[PDB]
DNA sequence: ATCGATCGATC
DNA sequence: GATCGATCGATAAAGTTTTTTTT
């Protein structure tokens, strides 16, 4: 069964509110950051990338492959939008946070 | 060994003795004329290469090289008596090979194939260009005799060695530079053309080395087809694969010939002869001056298809052309003539442009979707892992006479007749996307094959309610050929009872006899046949240039000038300073077909009366008040 | 004799006392070859666990055993095993800990490398799965009714039918390509479709013929977007731009493709196969040089009427659902009807329960499969030519024909022109074709005539 | 602060604060060897050079 | 295979590297293991399984008995429960030697109120079959479904992965997101609701390769 | 710059 | 004729922002 509901916020104020939710996000515990550009949502999982001269295809990822059990919190949500879309109903869909990719098709957990 | 020396005896005799089609000494008068031109090239009749291989067939098919150098030196003697001295310049000649009776694709190679006779097609990738080459090794010691002869030096193997009838020490071997003369070399490689071959997979490659006087003859896009020998060259290194008991291929060449059409032949139109010596250009005078050839020609241009006359006027017209006339400094002028074609629907309209690609020289048949904006003209490709951004080029500079269908393709309509309106316009066009500011030289010709929504008559209103295309580069063009039928009796069965009979047109003496078979199957009502007529028109466009006086000219001041009045208070279409221009400009093109230079009076009240009819008669219901004025011209 | 797998240099045991190991020279004369190519392999579909990276290994094909292996199928091998090392020769100089066994495979009597071992095969011999019969024919080509009991022995998926039934016969076998010499090839076919209401018995025939045709594939034709239907270059991949493309007409060559759903393509393809059905080539010149390819192709189709439901006192050039040049340049159609009866449902439901029985086998096809298949080889292999004189018969009814349709000289312009003439003799001689008869009388193009009349009269109301 | 430390500063002792990045593991470094003959035992020793050296 | 959790009992060695590829220089070495064992975390069919089953088969209710067991957690709602076990009770393949080729695979699907346990009886019905599918959010895509040609880390050479559809040779095709899936695809499962197939224009190479599938489908409202 | 192979000289 | 020493020759390198059609 589910755990860990989710809450949401919207409006546009002029205060640029990311210190109202993320200076909480930098206190609290296993609370990770994330925003629109870098980490997509192909870029929230793990992903084999390049690597330096020693053991290259490692497994990179982004947060939510590290922030199990904690607190995802995220901004700039029509960002990257074609990636990011799927990948955030992927953990209210329950436990399917995996890669799918060529390389292998394993799957870890999701609790955050 | 010595007896090779007596068989060059035994084919000189053999070759110029006898010349086959009731003597005439064929052979003995192509080797002369060639000898005229400076052009180093010989041929073999394919008749003559069946009866020089009955002797030949175990040293053809057997030894393949080593025939031909000790062939190549028969062939100086064989014209030395006839010019002397001609050993003087350049000092060289080597022969070459016509058609074969294979039909060898890329694919079926195998090792009984080697060190023999190949013949192959494809079409021609990625080349290079044209570099020196030493053919001459003047090998150089140091301290002994350092003229070691110029040697004979074979393809990628680098002959040389240490040390040999010097010394036997590690001395190695240099070059000097007195007297060491080059030939070229052009390593275009080949890739498999796509037309006979089990679709769906993969091109496959090959490489070809050519030779001296063989340089730069193909162009890169273009269809090919290459005779030559095979060989082979074990480098003991590749360096794709692993290191192992493999060996490379090379495929030599000694003949090469453009694209061929219509591949149903048996004896004729494989082999591009062109070459109007003897039994042709001492006829072709008297067929010349007769007085109804052009009467007669463009009702026997083609065959196939009973139509009405005045498109057969206009479609021969355009492949017989102008003439680029230069001028001083100051603005070129057109040599190009650009017919358009309307059609219904199931009239014989795609079939007259079909035809008209075999019979001309070059072509090509970009049609309907799939024409890009750009692969029409030039494009640049982007470069391979070390090189630069070279141009290469696709359909139009290619075809100097070629032929597009742009009916109506509308989703892209928008896209590339920006890129085709200004190859007429501002002539010779060429572009410079993120390249080189270029500019290449294209007198292209450009038929069409429009196609209105529908009907024919899908309104009474002007051509602009009619097509899609807007006026001004409709303008761009000369004429408008537009069809009609709607109900006969006589004349549906000149029609009909005509297009029944063609439907029923489905060993020495017996290769001639079915070649006098394909006399009488093309002459029924006998229309002067095609085995001839296309074999002049390659130089009645190259050599033979028209001019025109002056007594006989302001007739057609007010033909311009109240014709465009007549119809701008009725305005469909208007004329401008480009339809007098083309008026005589194709006034010039039937005075070339007298092989004359000049221009008559008929030829012009001729050429007036194909263009007045065919603007007039698209207008509307008062068509019929036109033609009240119509006979005043006449 | 016997290079190995690096042997380049015989050089052991000269005739005299010459300088032996000092050179060589590959004689391109005695030392005779032989053919070879190196493929790769790839494990079946039915056997992968699941999507974890299925490998492979690769083999040497030797003999004549070359050009027999047809990439992309399943096959078997022989199965003799074989290592190959290649580090060390004379030309160009010889991750993980890959190679490790090799630091013990080092100190050989040449100079100290680190020779490895890598798995491979090789293969001698490829297989590829996936009299009276010859006087048969010659007691069956001596039949008479053989036009008749061909139609009743088609498909046993469908009842009734009996007009659509004769045209996919024909459609089955093929007509004539020869035709006049320096110009114009001609028609080589017919091209028939059926248009009807979707979930019914048309869909039978398209699965019928995909089995029993040779090599003729099957398309759905929705695809309008990347290639297929419509023809399409590649990009730029591994080496060059400008690569020709697979799709369901190049691979037709004598081939029937059948595609359907005519309705939901786009505006652009419509020309495309237009110019793809008048003659047998197509052309392309997408950012390359022109290609000069000949699918020698015999479409078939079916497409949806405009609202699924036929009305019956128009005509279908409302129902068409597409523009008008294409159906003037394709042949006629006969549109299957629909109907609700007490009694036709009944008997379909008979008709379908002993099909839909694991095994109900009491109805009896006159022919089996495979003799009707190699009838129709030996039907190919004539070229009967009308040679009497019922052209002049033939000339009045089309001179009849012509001024039906034509209602005014403001009347459409489904004016069924010369091009149909073609049609109406090259049908004419394939019905003559399948009763073995190498010439045209006037009593066989009975069924010619009204073929497309019968069918025109379904066109003109 | 490594802006300035470019001079004088070879062969000494500094102290620089920063921000550590691009943490590689732990591998098993050589200090001695040990190669054996298998007929007299003597197990040779030599000190490690830099990070290639060669056999005797 | 790879990608899965897994235990080893290994001992410890370390090999020596040389630098240049071509010297017998060598000096930061290289460690790895040496496993001794390895540990991750047609049926052997009895007969005691056989005479329970029939003790049920002897009960009349077994679709009422099998109505109430797929439900551990789910509100009663008969009528759907019928088809879910009946597709998984997926027929046989009928098949004919010559003509039809017909197999008794049908296709339900399901469609209304948002979130009615709409995922997790497609999850329970991946609990009971041991080897299936399970679709994603744009995971596998119209050309990411099959027909590959991809440039592979180890070799960078052609693969050919067979697609989902074909990779349920045994099982039961569970797919959602039919009203937000691209019109791109949504064209090729016509053919193997027809023609059992997915026929592949790739550059490689052209296969007639057949899918023994059973699908069903849980759409969405709009 | 170092290592390996070949050639020459000396025993 | 074989072995040892000296001299000469050959062997080690690296990639991933602009621009094209296309969907
Ligand atoms: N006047 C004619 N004489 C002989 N044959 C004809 C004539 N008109 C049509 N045909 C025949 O009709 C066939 C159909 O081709 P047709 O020329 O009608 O295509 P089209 O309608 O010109 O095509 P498009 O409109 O796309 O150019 C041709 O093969 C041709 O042989």
């Amino acid at each position: 069964i589910r755990g860990d509901i989710n809450v949401c916020l919207m409006g546009d104020p002029g205060v640029a509110k990311s210190q109202l939710l993320k200076a909480i996000c930098k206190i609290s515990p296993r609370g990770v950051y994330t925003t629109g550009k870098g980490s997509s949502g192909v870029g929230l999982t793990a992903a084999v990338m390049k690597d330096p001269v020693t053991d290259e295809m490692i497994l990179e990822g982004g947060a939510l492959v590290l922030a199990d059990n904690g607190i995802c919190c995220i901004d700039e949500f029509d960002k990257m939008d074609e990636s990011d879309r799927t990948a955030i109903h992927e953990v209210m869909e329950q436990q399917t946070i995996s890669i799918s990719k060529a390389g292998i098709n394993t799957t870890l957990n999701a609790r955050t | 060994p010595n007896v090779s020396r007596t068989i060059a005896r035994e084919l000189k005799s053999f070759l110029l003795e006898y010349t086959d089609e009731t003597g005439r000494s064929v052979y003995g008068a192509r080797i002369r004329t060639l000898g005229e031109m400076n052009s180093e090239s010989l041929e073999v009749n394919y008749r003559h290469l069946a009866e020089s291989k009955a002797i030949l067939a175990l040293f053809l098919a057997k030894c393949p090289e080593e025939m031909l150098k000790i062939f190549d030196l028969v062939a100086m003697e064989a014209t030395e008596l006839h010019y002397p001295d001609y050993a003087r310049i350049h000092s060289e000649i080597h022969v070459r090979i016509s058609d074969f009776p294979t039909i060898y694709s890329l694919r079926e190679l195998r090792e009984s194939n080697l060190s023999s006779l190949v013949r192959v097609t494809g079409v021609v990738t990625r080349r290079t260009g044209v570099f020196p080459q030493l053919k001459y090794v003047k090998f150089n010691c140091l301290k002994c005799g350092s003229i070691l002869g110029p040697f004979f030096q074979d393809s990628n193997e680098e002959i040389r060695i240490s040390f040999c009838t010097n010394c036997k020490s590690k001395g190695p071997f240099r070059v000097n530079g007195e007297k060491t003369v080059y030939r070229n070399y052009q390593r275009v490689t080949l890739q498999e053309a796509p037309g006979t071959v089990p679709p769906g997979r993969l091109p496959r490659h090959r490489e070809v080395i050519l030779l001296a006087d063989l340089v730069d003859v193909s162009k890169p896009g273009e269809e090919v087809e290459v005779t030559g020998i095979y060989k082979n060259n074990y480098d003991g290194n590749l360096n794709a694969k692993n290191g192992f008991p493999v060996f490379a291929t090379i495929i030599e060449a000694n003949s090469i010939k453009r694209r061929e059409g219509n591949t149903a032949n048996e004896g004729e139109e494989g082999l591009d002869v062109f070459s109007w010596t003897e039994e042709e250009e001492r006829e072709f005078r008297k067929i010349s001056r007769d007085r109804g050839i052009i009467d007669k020609i463009i009702s026997s241009m083609a065959p196939s298809i009973y139509g009405h006359r005045d498109i057969k006027t206009a479609v021969a017209c355009s492949l017989f052309g102008g003439v680029p006339k230069n001028v001083n400094g100051k603005h070129s002028i057109r040599g190009d003539i650009n017919v358009l074609l309307l059609g219904d629907p199931g009239t014989a309209k795609s079939q007259i442009l079909k035809y008209v690609e075999k019979t001309a020289h070059r072509a090509v048949f970009a049609t309907g979707q799939g024409a890009s904006a750009v692969g029409l003209t030039a494009s640049v490709r982007k470069d391979p892992i070390t090189k630069e951004w070279t141009l290469e080029g696709g359909a139009l500079v290619l075809a100097d006479k070629g032929v597009c269908l742009i009916d109506e393709f509308d989703k892209m309509n928008d896209q590339d007749r920006t890129s085709i309106h200004e190859a007429m316009e501002q002539q010779s066009i060429s572009i410079s996307k993120a390249g080189i500011v270029t500019t290449l030289q294209a007198r292209c010709s450009i038929i069409a094959a429009a196609n209105p929504n529908g009907g024919r008559y899908n309104s009474t209103l002007p051509l602009a309610q009619n097509v899609s295309l807007t006026e001004p580069i409709l303008s761009r063009f000369d004429i408008l050929c537009v069809v009609r039928d709607l109900v006969d009796e006589e004349a549906d069965e000149r029609l009909a009872t005509f297009v029944v009979d063609s439907h029923v047109r489905s060993q020495l003496n017996a290769r001639q006899r079915r070649l006098q078979r394909q006399r009488k199957k093309e002459e029924e009502i006998s229309p002067i046949p095609q085995e001839l007529l296309m074999k002049y028109i390659h130089y009645a466009r190259t050599k033979i240039y028209p001019k025109l006086h002056q007594m006989d000219m302001d007739k057609v001041s007010r033909v311009y000038a109240d014709l465009r009045r007549e119809s701008i208070s009725t305005g469909s279409f208007p004329i401008t300073v480009r339809h007098l221009e083309s008026i005589l400009r194709i006034a010039e093109s039937f005075a070339k077909m007298r092989l004359s230079e000049f221009v008559s009076s008929y030829d012009l009240d001729r050429a007036i009366k194909v263009v007045v009819d065919s603007f007039v008669d698209a207008q509307k219901v008062s068509v019929r008040r036109q033609l009240r004025r119509s006979f005043a011209i006449y | 004799v016997e290079q190995s797998f690096k042997y380049t240099e015989p050089t052991f045991c000269p005739n005299p006392s010459c300088e032996n190991r000092a050179f060589w020279t590959l004689n391109v004369t005695r030392s005779r070859f032989l053919d070879w190519q190196k493929v790769r392999i790839q494990e079946n579909a039915n056997e992968i666990p699941t999507g974890s990276m299925p490998r492979t290994l690769d083999v040497i094909l030797r003999g004549d055993s070359v050009e027999r292996a047809k990439p992309g199928d399943r096959c078997k091998f022989t199965g003799v095993e074989i290592v190959v090392p290649d580090v060390t020769q004379l030309g160009l100089p010889g991750k993980t800990t890959e190679g490790l066994n090799s630091g013990v495979t080092g100190l050989r009597s040449l100079g100290v490398r680190d020779l490895t071992y890598k798995i491979s095969f090789l293969a001698c011999h490829v297989i590829s799965i996936g009299s009276d019969e010859i006087n048969e024919l010659k007691e069956m080509v001596k039949d008479e009714h053989i036009y008749d009991k061909l139609v009743r022995s088609i498909a046993p998926a469908v009842f009734g039918h009996e007009a659509v039934k004769k045209g996919i016969l024909l459609q089955m076998l093929g007509g004539v390509h020869k035709s006049t010499v320096e110009g114009i090839k001609l028609r080589g076919d017919i091209n028939i479709c059926v248009v009807g209401d979707p979930s019914t018995s048309k869909s039978q025939f398209l699965k019928y013929v995909v089995g029993f045709a040779p090599r003729s594939v099957y398309t759905s034709g929705k695809a309008s977007s990347a290639a297929g239907l419509t023809a399409a270059v590649v990009r730029d991949e591994e080496g060059g731009d400008y690569t020709i493309e697979a799709g369901a007409l190049m691979l037709a060559d004598n081939g029937i493709c059948c595609i359907d759903e005519f309705d939901k393509m786009d505006i652009s393809d419509q020309v495309a196969i237009h110019e793809a059905m008048e003659q047998q080539t197509i052309s392309i010149a997408k950012a390359g040089i022109h290609a000069t390819l000949n699918a020698r192709t015999s479409i078939l189709a079916a497409a949806n009427p405009v609202g699924g439901r036929y009305n019956r006192k128009l005509s279908l050039r409302g129902n068409l659902n597409m523009t008008a040049p294409i159906m003037s340049r394709f042949d006629l159609f006969f549109v299957i009807l629909d109907d609700c009866n007490e009694k036709i449902d009944t008997e379909l439901a008979s008709h379908i329960v002993d099909l839909h029985m694991k095994r109900d086998e009491a109805i009896e096809p006159p022919f089996s499969a495979e003799q009707l298949r190699r009838y129709i080889k030996y039907a190919r292999t004539f070229k009967p030519i009308l040679t009497k004189e019922a052209r002049s018969y033939l000339v009045e009814k089309y001179k009849e024909l012509r001024k039906d349709d034509a209602q005014g000289f403001s009347r459409s312009s489904y004016r069924i022109t010369v091009r149909q003439l073609e049609s109406m003799i090259r049908l004419s001689e394939a019905i003559a074709r399948a009763n073995c008869v190498d010439e045209i009388t006037p009593s066989f193009i009975a069924e010619a005539y009204d073929l497309l009349r019968q069918s025109i009269i379904r066109v003109d109301v | 602060s490594v802006r300035q430390i470019k001079g004088d500063f070879l062969g000494q002792l500094i102290t620089v604060r920063g921000i550590i990045t691009r943490v590689s593991d732990v591998k098993p470094a050589v200090e001695v060897i040990a190669y054996t003959c298998d007929q007299c035992g003597y197990e040779v020793f030599q000190e490690v050079n830099s990070r290639t050296f060669t056999p005797l | 295979r790879a990608g899965d959790r897994i235990e080893v009992t290994g001992t410890f060695r370390s090999i020596p590297i040389r630098a240049n590829s071509r010297q017998r220089v060598l000096s930061l070495y290289k460690t790895y293991v040496d496993v001794v064992h390895v540990k991750k975390v047609v049926r052997q069919i009895t007969d005691q399984d056989l005479a329970k089953i029939r003790e049920v088969a002897a009960r009349e209710d077994l679709y009422s008995l099998l109505a109430r067991s797929i439900a551990p957690s789910i509100y009663e709602l008969e009528d759907v429960k019928k088809g879910i076990l009946l597709q998984l009770f997926g027929g046989t393949n009928k098949t004919f030697t010559k003509g039809g080729r017909y197999r008794g695979d049908i296709n339900i699907l399901l469609c209304g109120d948002p979130s009615t346990s709409k995922s997790q009886i497609l999850q329970y019905v991946h609990k009971i079959t041991p080897r299936g599918v399970y679709t994603s959010g744009k995971g596998s895509s119209a050309v990411g479904l099959t027909a590959y040609i991809t440039r592979d880390v180890d070799t960078k050479q052609l693969v050919l992965e067979s697609g989902a559809l074909v990779l349920s040779d045994g099982g039961v095709c569970c797919i959602d997101e039919f009203d937000k899936m691209s019109d791109s695809t949504r064209s090729v499962l016509h053919e193997v609701m027809e023609q059992q197939t997915i026929s592949i224009a790739k550059a490689g190479i052209i296969t007639t390769l057949n899918a023994r599938s059973s699908i069903l489908a849980s759409a969405n409202p709009i």
